[PDB]
């Protein structure tokens, strides 16, 4: 799969290290992650894993 | 005038998914939402959300926004204010659970043109039944009922028959092989353990009509191609066939 | 949250009477409220599109009224095709809330149920099972009661229930329950009965049978 | 000039007004003012309605 960097940790963009519900738990960790990922071919996949369609309240 | 048509009624395993499909046709307007509702198999009537198909925009009830995706086929052609228009819409129910068993409606919704506002629901689809269990397709168990050690006489008399262990509800059940439909009664459905169906069927008559005709009950079940025609005579101790 | 409520859960009326279905909401919704009809097994039908305003194709029998928390649907000369379920719905808030649903049913004089009980047939017992079935039949109002006697003691945590809806000719109604056992407990228990009660009965019209007789 | 605005729940209203030279290019060879109920089709471009 496509890979991206948090800080010291590299990860698969289908299952980033924050998962689940990254922006519900930790907006600033999401900021600190995304600041270096603004320029990768997985950026939108990481958005889809961290805060868009990924967060929920009802069990899926 | 306008109509909504929605296609297929279903049973599926828990943890699998469905996409109930709608088509809207024949209206004069061009900006309606198509909005999704469920009617619970006991009681209740639930708001799910809607889409505006010209925009593809979607929004949800706060009790569904985790589970389901509403979506549509995009856009509209014209400002002409009288020529034809049609739209299609969907609910993607991911990860099915027991209580997702319901009748689902699409409906035409004027929220995007009553100004911009919330709305009543003006025209409704066919209503599609969806059901959830880990059970499997099977044909019915088909047992007769009969008289037992009692006076077997006076007032109303009846014999009856029972159906159980079938999956999906469309059994067809009838009496006398297509005759004398007066005095027929049925208890149409109940669910046995793990979601297998059961039905009770009867004919009721005056006392002297009990021992005096060929009582025959007819059972067929389309989901399993099962067919059964048989009599319902006394079977407790006075073992009878005519 | 807006709680929506309807005054009777069900009501019964003669054809040609005047119905007065009535609704209450928690805190004012202030118009933005609809009413609907549902013929049995069919999709719903709109009656009124706001609290005073009648929908298209509504044949003048019907009217709406309401303000703040309080709303009503009136049907004048209730016809034999107007017997259906009826719902309010508010659209004053982002949670679009339907009311609980009220059935309107064909009024009748009281009639007591005639009674039946039936054994297992041999195929159940060769399959390792037994079921005992009863009827409380052709009666009114829709309001009878059933429970199970085994060795003349009460036991009923096994049992199912079902009903036949109102006769379209007659309004009259019907009720059934099934008791069920494995073959071993059916051979143990020697007598079976269904206990009977109704609004038009002072005492059970009980019927009974013995196992295998 | 182009101005856009709205209203609070408070009934207070707001607007913002820019200078802006709005004048659509001509399509075809006739400087018409509203779409006609008879005519011909010519190719052009449009911000499409989809929120995708």
């Amino acid at each position: 799969p496509v890979m991206c960097l948090l800080a010291n940790t590299t990860f698969p963009c289908s299952q980033p290290p924050c998962t689940p519900c990254c922006y519900e738990k930790e907006p600033e960790e999401t900021l600190r992650m995304l600041e270096d990922n603004v320029m990768r071919p997985g950026y939108y996949q990481l958005l889809q894993a961290s805060l868009t369609c990924s967060p929920h309240r009802q069990r899926r | 005038q306008v109509q909504l048509v929605q296609s297929g009624a279903e049973v599926k395993k828990p943890g699998s998914a469905v996409k109930v499909s709608c088509k809207a046709s024949g209206g004069t307007l061009r900006k309606y939402a198509i909005s999704w509702l469920r009617q619970a198999p006991g009681q209740g009537l639930e708001w799910m959300g809607g889409i505006i198909p010209i925009f593809g925009t979607a929004n949800y009830a706060q009790k569904f926004q985790g589970r389901v995706t509403i979506t549509a086929d995009e856009s509209t052609t014209t400002p002409y204010t009288t020529t034809p228009y049609t739209s299609t819409a969907y609910i993607e129910l991911t990860s099915l659970r027991s209580e997702d068993t319901a009748v689902y409606y699409c409906a035409r919704d004027l929220g995007p043109l009553t100004g911009y506002s919330y709305s009543y629901f003006d025209y409704w689809g066919q209503g599609t039944l969806v059901t959830v269990s880990s059970a499997s397709t099977k044909g019915p168990s088909v047992f007769p009922l009969a008289p037992s050690s009692k006076s077997t006489s006076g007032g109303t008399a009846a014999l009856g028959c029972l159906v159980k262990d079938y999956f999906p509800e469309p059994v067809t059940v009838s009496w006398n092989s297509g005759a004398l439909t007066s005095g027929v009664h049925t208890f149409p459905a109940v669910l046995q353990s793990s979601g297998l169906y059961s039905l009770s069927s009867v004919v009721t008559v005056p006392s002297s009509s009990l021992g005096t005709q060929t009582y025959i009950c007819n059972v067929n079940h389309k989901p399993s191609n099962t067919k059964v025609d048989k009599k319902v005579e006394p079977k407790s101790c006075d073992k009878t066939h005519t | 949250e807006i709680v929506m409520t309807q005054s009777p859960a069900t009501l019964s009326l003669s054809p040609g009477e005047r119905a007065t279905l009535s609704c209450r909401a928690s805190q004012s919704v202030s118009s933005y409220l609809a009413w609907y009809q549902q013929k049995p097994g069919q999709a719903p039908r709109l009656l009124i599109y706001d609290a005073s305003n009648r929908a298209t194709g509504i044949p003048d029998r019907f009217s709406g009224s309401g303000s703040g928390t309080d709303f009503t649907l009136t049907i004048s000369r209730l016809e034999p095709e107007d017997f259906a379920v009826y719902y309010c719905q508010q659209y004053a808030n982002s949670r679009r809330t339907f009311g609980q649903g009220t059935k309107v049913e064909i009024k009748r004089t009281v009639a007591a149920p005639s009674v039946f009980i039936f054994p297992p047939s041999d195929e159940q017992l060769k399959s390792g099972t037994a079921s005992v079935v009863c009827l409380l039949n052709n009666f009114y109002p829709r309001e009878a009661k059933v429970q199970w006697k085994v060795d003349n003691a009460l036991q009923s945590g096994n049992s199912q229930e079902s009903v036949t809806e109102q006769d379209s000719k007659d309004s009259t109604y019907s009720l059934s329950s099934t008791l069920t056992l494995s073959k071993a407990d059916y051979e143990k228990h020697k007598v079976y009965a269904c206990e009977v009660t109704h609004q038009g009965l002072s005492s059970p019209v009980t019927k009974s049978f013995n196992r295998g007789e | 000039t182009l101005t856009v605005g709205f209203t609070d729940g408070r009934k207070i209203s707001h607007s913002c007004t820019h200078p802006f030279h709005h004048d659509p290019p001509v399509i075809g060879r006739e400087k018409f003012h509203s779409r006609p109920q008879h005519g011909r089709e010519l190719p052009c471009s449009t911000y499409a309605q989809s929120t995708a």
